[PDB]
């Protein structure tokens, strides 16, 4: 897979392709890796779909609870709760999950988790097999406060080249973006990213 | 669970249920003993109540813990049966362990240890 | 082991610890890890100590048979690409990490030659147990241009580094100074740092306290 | 099993004034199992001799190979070699079965005729020569050798001290090794005469 | 070690070897392989080390006390029945009791011998003749030949030393030989006396 | 029973007449992608102590979580949580040395080297060194990983024995440090340019360091270097 | 996989006087080829005139000898104060290690003081917990090297006196606290030479019926 | 190792050998292969010298509960037994012990029981064990008789701990000797074999082969 | 090995090729100033990749073949020369542990660039990347790479690459090399850390 | 492994031989003779890897034979040790190593000295006066340690292996099927017949 989170002047934007291969073979070429654990805090998740979805599943259950006593938790909140889990889990989680949100103070934040349990907080992160690929092109283009139409275009033409070379990644390229006007849904078929 | 002190001291240094344990005996259908020069004799009353009693398998007074013991009783008839099980076992498991019978006096100071044991044990009389 | 080989504005020069082990014992305190190829072509070995011997003196011979056919002065090159053919021909099964230098009518040369079969060049360079300690100082002391003089410290304090810190390491020092103009000056035991103090008693023993059981003269002339 | 602790033993080796011991064991051994207490360990071709300590068949081996060597060596040269010239003969042919390689650790002592210098050699399986100037040591008690020949040795030791200082060395370490023992031979090197003498030690 | 057993008109035969073999030495040439349950009932055994002699004691005790409570002496069927039954629970327990088993025994209630062979699975079944351990294979094509049910204890003891001397002729193992015991409507003998008959 | 992931390399630290140093690249690698820049090894604890932490980064993030716990528990019902009862290293390392042994114990370790380095109340140099196997030591100069076989030979040419402590000055310590990690930078692939440094000064307090770079390397050379032996241009 | 012992290498030593006791141990503790310190004791005084070395694995010998320590304070805390008898330290320490027979603590380890008629003592250690009370003993790295000397220069071991045509053994003279930290030393020194993980000191713990007293001497550092 | 235990009418010796070795490297030549589990019962080391030390000197813990307890002796069975089930309990677990526990009491006579790690318990005459033991198994086996003197059984057992200790590599230092009798077992000394070895070949006349 | 991160790129004018400087074994630098850039005749240059031993036995062959080749048939094609590499790397596939990039300038063909990676196989090419640090540089170059490039183009385009392929491997550093191969001779660069890094 | 026994006594060489030979579960013979007479005066036992056993005996026996004939003179027993011990140095480093262990047993006509010689399947040679491969030593050598006489007669050596293969047959586990037993003297070698109940 190749996945990713940015975050820009009004937000965050996240991005996934929708391959989930098992061997050679594209078990599902549709997948929907965008992965929602509150209102406004969504994951990109890489390694067992058996242990991300777990996981995220628990995660939200963990939020909604927060939520309910609580209030809104905060996108830090969330990614503390993720670590948690995967590096409390580490002997038996195959589990690289990013964390991504929109929140009225900070505004968008990232957190990536990698293999570790590790926490990091970045301004992007990407991951998944197709990521080394896009390290070189992602840290020549990338800038701070960009736009949210720029940083689609980013995201669109790095998860573009991640697909074009790692055959563990493909199909669309998703997004969801996050910002105050509220969560918008994206899609990218590939006649449309393919050349680029 | 259900550990509370049934067996305990009164005022005057008596532990009321271990006594009351006692009159239960008292009430008891009499049993003896006596010794001879080269054997050891038991009797035992058996109420003479009802001759409607099929005396083949009507647990009898007299049980033998080995094939060189044996135990006589009075008080609960249930309680007895107790006592004894827990001494046969104990006398199979020191022929297991020391390849040699208990002598009586073992076996004695073993059923008196158990039954020391309810006095000073929580939730059992 | 350790060893060093340091380039000087008007030649080049090598040096070596002194310690040869053999699981964490000591078998030799002295012996010498400089061996000769060709009059001017030195070259410091770690490693197997008889596959840096062995590997050394066969190459120095066919190179002296060859210097005596060609009517030349040997080349450090021709050592270096006789030696990279042989031991990579052996896939590593000679345990040889050397460290070749010397002049020739072309320059001052340096390399150094892996047991695979791969080769180096540079100004500086280290190999063995103490390679480490010993490219520390290297890296922290090497400038451009150095005199003759300076080399022979310079490579001197990073075989020390080797001695001291490195377990794989230590006694004496040996240099070798390949100077253009001049013969090569092998300094044996250039430094001695590691003297035993002298012990706390004599064990000479008093005679007879050793129980012989039978004694003859044996025989050697015939 | 180690084929170099199989049999077991151990050879060690001196200088002293205008002299050179060498020493070993006796014990041929089955690993656990005592065989002999009469393998010795010492051989000479001519005046230098050769200590082998290691694999039975490869020592005996040796022996005989060297005897063989030597003595086409003495015909051709028309002269005895001398142990400069010796230690060179067994590394090559050592190194020579590089890759399978005799399970040995052989020693080399002698006074050269010429030179009338005295002189001492050991080595690796694979012909790797060390040549101390003090001692060398070799077998299935190197380890102990080392710890006596490092305190009990001085330069310079006239022959009957020598002789004291080797057997002791020889004996303390043969008896903290499982594998040796069983009797030692010491044999006191100079340029007219040579003196085998047998020791008195434990047999367990 | 070598475990045997045949099953005759009036008794049961039970034959077990008596060397005890610890690495290159035979350490003892005189060990009864077995242990009396009851006074009818006899069982030899065979197997790993420890094991061996733990499971035998531990039953015998059981049936001790089985005997006791109950003043009765078990058949030798429900005897069988349970030894089989605790040897099926070591199977899928934490570590194995490695051991096989021969129950001869006597029925007072029905009047005739009964001879059960149960190996460390907990494989029970009921034979005329068993062995365990590759003693069947030597013995067995002569047991199949000249064992009669009606046979006299006398006529079970020589088709047995029969089958020891196949034993001791072709098996690659000194055993030091059998101790014989018989089973019988009057109790358990040893017959001290095998080394001729 | 575990492996290292997001690693970090070497842990660097010496003692000088006053205090000591103690300095660690800026890199979480992941193998041999140089994947995490801004990592910060070096973690302080009250005004006298700084951790410099090598090994898994997972298990490092833990320590710090575990740290700040120390502080924040041993503030409570002590009125004097920033004086006598303060924190000091010879505790701050009982504590980890303790848990790290215990973890190995259970077959469960704390990837790590850890070294503890600080000053005590009574101004004496601080310097001890723990791994995930529970191992402890001290001495003038210690290092993790390839600092150990490369920055101690050099710092172990400043202060070779304890005698050397009193001599060496913040200035001459502080530069020989500097040195090493460019010596590292040079020869180690899972180092980074960029790193923190730290100093702790019974008389100055203590003084940390972030951003800095290797400066003044020599590449110059390289040009002259062509081929691998017989080629000329 | 993840291996939970290691190896710090070490070399210990105790002698039992008639009237006093030296526990002596090397200062260098190492990792492979590497030094990681040269000044590290491994002898410490553990109260009720007892010495103690648990060398081989450092955590292992560390954590022992906190626990052999704690130990002793609690057994004064339990039976009034009273002083912990050489032996009875013993028997206390196989319990240590047995406890942990199926996790070993990997180190061999000694005990050195007084037995209770101010004779002097030693006790040697497996790392399970079997003891024997010893005359003298050396553990660790170099022991190999170490204790074959000392059984001829203790126990005058295969000598016996000058032209008694080796029938009657030296005599078993008695030694003393000087005597016995010469041969320590130069047990030690040559150690030094011929073991690469022996060397940068040697620190001597000694007993007497006076207390605890303690001696440092240099080793070679290379 | 080589020990040994036999049975005659004196009533039991014992005799083991000192060696201890870490591969070749023999580590000590001192070690109590005889184990004093209390006044009247030994028992002998092999396999685990910490296995077997430890837990012997546990079995005179436990003999002595015994004892406080029934106010009467333990019998050999017993006291063996006990040691036997512990081990068992303990089987797979690494454990590694080959010992022989002696005892003479009233109601049983002089007796020997054998016990290993393994479980194995059985009664005896005559046991060997360690490296050794095949050696000490053929000096005994020709030689043994019940109607030994004690003065001469204890020669033959410190013989058989020679034979061994000659060729066993792994064996000898010196033999610790015992003999056990009801009121007790008595210690016959150390008897170091390089000493022993010369002494019996010339009073023998034995060990024909080696010169001296 | 050079594990590596190395590239060839063809330009208007010719081709250049480029190179990190770092060898490593395990996690030390054995060697820091590596030249990867290996001459196998005087317009025909390869950059190695996988064990050094090899890399360098075989370029060292070739030579000897284009030198043989040269003196019998005059000069090869760069063509001719990819072949014999490919020739080796094939014919042994079994003991070999080489990724060759081969480069050269014919005056009929200008600049051309074959590829030999693991298995032996051949593939001819505008650019192509190599070694352990082109993992992270194929989206970079893909998407920059353009063809007919002015040479002062095709130095930044390698520079570039390469810069970034050294920032994320541990494998590669050093300073970058390049050679510059055009009709006008041969023209050997390099620009050091100080410079590459700041980009 | 099957036993095999040597002693040298003052006059001859007596060699012994277990009767058995085992395959896997069955003993497939009862009376087997691991012996080859190499040379009137000089016999060898063996013992070893099946069928490598005999392929050395048989083709050791048919050098010495050829010896023998091209030079019409027997060779020292000596000198065919030294031979056949040099023959397994050989299989050593060999393809596929020989596993065969022997015992040369021979009378030295020149010398009027008997020679016992054990070599094992390394070539390791040691000439001795009783000698024994693999196990057997174990068993047996606490025994020829003590009673072993350099002057003994036969019969003394007959005697004293009795006592060996006794102990042999109380502690040993495998039933080798009792032993052959020869003797190798100054008038040859001949096969004591009646070693059963002697």
């Amino acid at each position: 897979t190749s996945i990713m989170a940015v975050t820009f002047k009004d937000g965050v934007i996240l991005g996934a392709d929708s391959r989930t291969t098992t061997g050679a073979y594209i078990a599902n070429r549709v997948t929907d890796k965008l992965t929602r654990v509150h209102d406004k805090i969504w994951c990109c998740r890489s390694g067992s779909a058996a242990d991300t979805q777990a996981i995220a599943d628990i995660v939200q259950y963990h939020l909604e609870l927060y939520t309910s006593q609580y209030g809104t938790p905060s996108t830090e909140t969330a990614a503390s709760v993720f670590k948690e889990l995967c590096y409390e889990n580490k002997d038996n989680l195959t589990a690289g999950i990013i964390v991504a949100g929109y929140d009225d103070k900070n505004k968008g934040e990232v957190y990536t988790i990698p293999l570790g349990g590790s926490v990091h907080k970045l301004p992007y992160a990407i991951a998944g097999s197709g990521s080394t690929f896009i390290y070189g092109y992602c840290d020549k283009n990338f800038r701070e406060n960009m736009s949210k139409e720029e940083t689609v275009d980013f995201i669109k033409h790095s998860l573009s080249q991640a697909i074009k070379w790692d055959g563990s990644s493909g199909g669309v390229i998703r997004m969801v973006v996050l910002t105050a006007a509220g969560v918008e849904r994206l899609i990218f078929y590939p006649d449309e990213y393919e050349q680029l | 669970g259900y550990d509370r002190a049934l067996s305990i001291f009164s005022p005057d240094g008596h532990i009321f249920q271990v006594e009351y344990a006692l009159e239960a005996v008292k009430r008891g259908t009499c049993a003896v003993g006596v010794k001879g020069k080269n054997c050891v004799v038991l009797g035992c009353e058996r109420r003479s109540t009802l001759k409607l009693q099929d005396t083949r398998i009507t647990p009898s007074k007299v049980s033998k813990i080995d094939s060189h013991v044996v135990l006589s009783f009075s008080g609960l008839n249930a309680d007895s049966r107790i006592l004894i099980e827990k001494a046969r076992v104990e006398a199979q498991s020191h022929r297991l362990t020391l390849e040699d019978p208990v002598t009586v006096e073992y076996l004695t100071r073993y059923v008196a240890g158990v039954q020391q044991r309810y006095t000073q044990s929580g939730g059992v009389r | 082991t350790t060893i060093v080989g340091v380039k000087f504005n008007n030649g080049v020069v090598i040096a070596a610890d002194t310690r040869s082990t053999q699981g964490p014992i000591v078998a030799d305190k002295n012996c010498a890890k400089l061996h000769r190829i060709s009059p001017k072509i030195w070259c410091a070995g770690a490693g197997t100590a008889a596959d840096t011997e062995a590997v050394t003196q066969l190459i120095g011979s066919n190179i002296e048979l060859h210097s005596l056919y060609t009517s030349r002065e040997p080349r450090v090159v021709s050592a270096l690409q006789m030696l990279k053919q042989h031991l990579f021909k052996y896939q590593g099964h000679i345990g040889a990490y050397l460290i070749v230098a010397g002049v020739d009518p072309t320059g001052s040369h340096l390399f150094s030659i892996h047991a695979h079969g791969s080769t180096d060049v540079g100004y500086y360079l280290s190999l063995g147990s103490g390679s480490l300690a010993a490219m520390a100082v290297l890296e922290s002391h090497w400038k451009q241009d150095l005199t003759k003089e300076e080399a022979i410290k310079l490579a001197s304090d990073a075989i020390q580094a080797g001695i001291w810190n490195d377990l794989g390491s230590g006694s004496n020092v040996d240099v070798c100074v390949m100077e253009i103009g001049k013969d090569a000056e092998y300094l044996r035991n250039y430094l001695t740092p590691n003297v035993r103090e002298e012990k706390q008693k004599s064990y000479k023993f008093p005679r007879g306290t050793t129980a012989v059981l039978k004694e003859s003269i044996v025989n050697i002339c015939d | 099993s180690d084929p170099s602790s199989i049999n077991g033993g151990i050879v060690v080796a001196m200088t002293g004034k205008d002299c050179v011991a060498i020493a070993c064991d006796l014990r041929l051994g089955s690993q656990s199992l005592g065989v002999s207490n009469k393998f010795e360990k010492i051989f000479h071709y001519g005046h230098v001799f050769l200590g082998i300590t290691g694999l039975a068949t490869d020592v005996t081996t040796l022996n005989e190979m060297f005897r063989y060597k030597t003595n086409l060596y003495k015909l051709k040269e028309e002269r005895a070699i001398e142990p400069e010239t010796f230690t060179q003969l067994v590394s090559s042919s050592l190194y020579e079965r590089r890759f399978g390689p005799y399970f040995v650790g052989p020693v080399v002592a002698g006074i050269n005729s010429k030179s009338g210098k005295p002189f001492i050699a050991g080595f690796d399986l694979i012909g790797c020569i060390d040549e101390a100037k003090d001692f060398i040591v070799s077998g299935t008690a190197s380890d102990q050798l080392f710890g006596m020949c490092e305190s009990l040795y001085e330069p310079n030791l006239e022959p009957e001290d020598l002789f004291e200082t080797i057997s002791q060395a020889l004996l303390n370490a043969a008896d903290r090794d499982a594998l040796s023992g069983w009797g030692a031979v010491v044999y006191i090197i100079k340029k007219d005469e040579v003196v085998k003498r047998y020791l008195k030690m434990r047999q367990d | 070690d070598i475990i045997l057993g045949i099953r005759v008109q009036d008794s049961v035969i039970l034959a077990s070897s008596k060397a005890v073999t610890r690495g290159i030495s035979v350490l003892k040439d005189s060990d009864d392989k077995t242990r009396q349950l009851s006074p009818h009932t006899l069982m030899s055994f065979a197997g790993e080390a420890g094991d061996t002699v733990q499971f035998a004691e531990y039953i015998q005790a059981n049936i001790q006390l089985y005997s006791i409570r109950e003043d009765y002496e078990l058949s030798p069927q429900a005897v069988s029945s349970f030894v089989r039954q605790e040897l099926a629970k070591s199977i899928r327990s934490r570590r194995p009791y490695q051991v096989n088993v021969l129950i001869g025994g006597y029925d007072k209630k029905k009047n005739k011998p009964e001879l059960y062979q149960i190996d460390y699975l907990g494989t029970k079944v009921e034979l005329p003749y068993g062995a365990h351990g590759y003693s069947g294979f030597y013995t067995f094509s002569l047991l199949d030949h000249h064992y009669r049910p009606d046979m006299t204890t006398e006529e079970g003891l020589d088709l047995l030393k029969l089958c020891v001397q196949e034993l001791e002729k072709r098996m690659p193992m000194d055993f030091k030989g059998v101790i014989v015991k018989i089973v019988d409507k009057d109790g358990i003998r040893q017959v001290d006396d095998f080394q001729a008959q | 029973t575990q492996q290292p992931i997001v690693t970090g390399t070497s842990v660097i630290s010496m003692k000088y007449d006053n205090g000591v140093i103690i300095a660690a690249d800026n890199l979480g690698s992941y193998g041999s992608l140089l994947r995490f820049n801004g990592v910060e090894r070096l973690i302080p604890v009250g005004d006298n102590t700084v951790v410099g932490i090598s090994g898994d980064i997972s298990d490092m993030q833990h320590i710090e979580r575990l740290l700040k716990d120390l502080v924040t528990e041993n503030a409570y019902d002590n009125p004097l949580a920033d004086a006598e009862e303060a924190l000091e290293p010879s505790y701050i390392f009982e504590y980890l040395a303790t848990v790290m042994y215990q973890r190995r114990s259970k077959m469960n370790p704390l990837w790590n080297a850890i070294i503890v380095a600080g000053v005590q109340s009574n101004g004496d140099q601080f310097l001890r060194y723990v791994n995930l196997l529970g191992v402890t030591y001290s001495s003038p100069t210690l290092a993790t990983g390839f600092g150990a076989h490369m920055a101690n030979p050099l710092l172990r040419k400043v202060v070779d024995r304890e005698s050397d402590i009193p001599k060496t000055t913040v200035q001459v310590a502080e530069e020989a440090i500097v040195n090493a990690m460019r010596v590292l930078y040079y020869r180690d692939a899972r180092s980074s340019r960029n790193f923190s440094l730290a100093i702790i000064d019974k008389n100055t307090g203590l003084t940390f360091k972030k951003n800095l770079q290797v400066e003044n390397m020599k590449w110059d050379f390289a040009k002259d270097i062509k081929g691998y032996g017989t080629q000329k241009i | 996989q993840f291996n939970p012992y290691g190896d710090n290498g070490g070399t210990i030593l105790g002698i039992a006087g008639e009237d006093f006791a030296v526990l002596a141990g090397d200062t260098r503790n190492i990792t492979d080829y590497s030094i990681n310190s040269r000044y590290e004791p491994k002898v410490f005084d553990c109260g009720d005139n007892i010495v103690m070395s648990a060398n081989g694995f450092a955590a292992d010998g560390d954590a022992l000898v906190k626990r052999f320590k704690n130990s002793v304070k609690w057994y004064h805390f339990d039976h009034n104060d009273k002083k912990l008898s050489i032996n009875s330290a013993a028997r206390n320490i196989q319990h240590l290690l047995y406890g942990k027979r199926f996790f070993p603590y990997y180190v061999h380890t000694i005990i050195a003081g007084l037995d209770e008629d101010g004779k002097g003592a030693v006790y040697s250690f497996d790392p399970v917990g079997s003891y024997e009370r010893e005359q003298c003993r050396a553990g660790g790295a170099a022991a190999s090297l170490i204790m074959p000397f000392l059984d001829n220069q203790v126990n005058f071991k295969n000598q016996y006196e000058p032209g008694t045509n080796g029938k009657v053994k030296k005599p078993l003279k008695y030694l003393s606290v000087e005597e016995v930290i010469k041969l320590v030393r130069d047990s030690f020194t040559s150690a030094t030479e011929r073991h690469i993980q022996v060397g940068d000191g040697l620190e001597i713990l000694i007993v007497t019926k006076d207390g605890v007293r303690k001696e440092f001497y240099e080793l070679k550092r290379d | 190792t080589t020990t040994l235990a036999f049975r005659f009418q004196g009533g039991i010796i014992v005799a083991v050998d000192s060696r201890a070795t870490a591969g070749n490297w023999v580590a000590s030549q001192t070690v109590k292969k005889v184990i004093e589990i209390n006044p009247f019962l030994l028992g002998t080391m092999a396999g685990g010298a910490a296995d077997c030390q430890f837990w012997e000197t546990w079995l005179g813990s436990q003999c002595r509960l015994h004892e406080l307890r029934e106010k009467e002796r333990i019998s050999v069975a017993a006291a063996s037994k006990i040691l036997s089930n512990l081990v068992y309990q303990y089987k797979g677990a690494g454990l590694s012990m080959g010992t022989m526990i002696c005892g003479y009491t009233r109601k049983e006579g002089p007796t020997i029981y054998y016990v290993d790690s393994d479980g194995t318990r059985l009664k005896g005459d005559i046991f060997c064990v360690g490296s050794g033991q095949t050696f000490a198994y053929g000096v005994l086996d020709s030689n043994y008789k019940w109607d030994l003197s004690v003065e001469d059984a204890l020669y033959l057992g410190k013989r058989s701990i020679l034979a061994a200790a000659h060729r066993d590599a792994y064996s000898g230092g010196s033999v610790n000797l015992y003999h056990v009798t009801e009121d007790g077992w008595i210690y016959h000394g150390n008897h170091d074999v390089g000493e022993l070895f010369w002494k019996v070949k010339e009073e023998e006349g034995s060990f024909n082969n080696v010169i001296g």
